[PDB]
């Protein structure tokens, strides 16, 4: 039991590390689109394609 | 007297080998129990793994 649980403990520990590594790379690589779709709703709320 | 002494050692070895019977049944049951419980052990280990 303790072998298993310690394994999963540090498993999710440096898993968590990889979680953050993915996270803040995506946190920036998801900004180039702040334009595109904002445009969409900006017209979808206004009723003219602009 | 001859009757009693022959009956004595007759019952003696009856007892001895029947005791071997019960205790060997016991050791087979012991290996059985160790088997089943360690199976339970690591099938719980993998439960905590997932």
């Amino acid at each position: 039991r303790v072998r298993a649980e310690q394994q999963v403990a540090s498993t999710l520990q440096t898993a968590h590390e990889q979680l953050k590594r993915e996270r803040d790379a995506v946190e920036l690589d998801l900004r180039a689109h702040v334009g595109t779709m904002s445009a969409t709703l900006a017209s979808r709320i206004l009723g003219v394609d602009l | 007297l001859a009757e009693a002494s022959q009956a004595h050692t007759k019952a003696l070895e009856d007892a001895k080998s029947e005791a071997h019977r019960v205790v060997e049944e016991a050791r087979t049951d012991a290996e059985r129990i160790a088997e089943q419980l360690e199976a339970q052990a690591d099938v719980e280990a993998e439960r905590i793994k997932m």
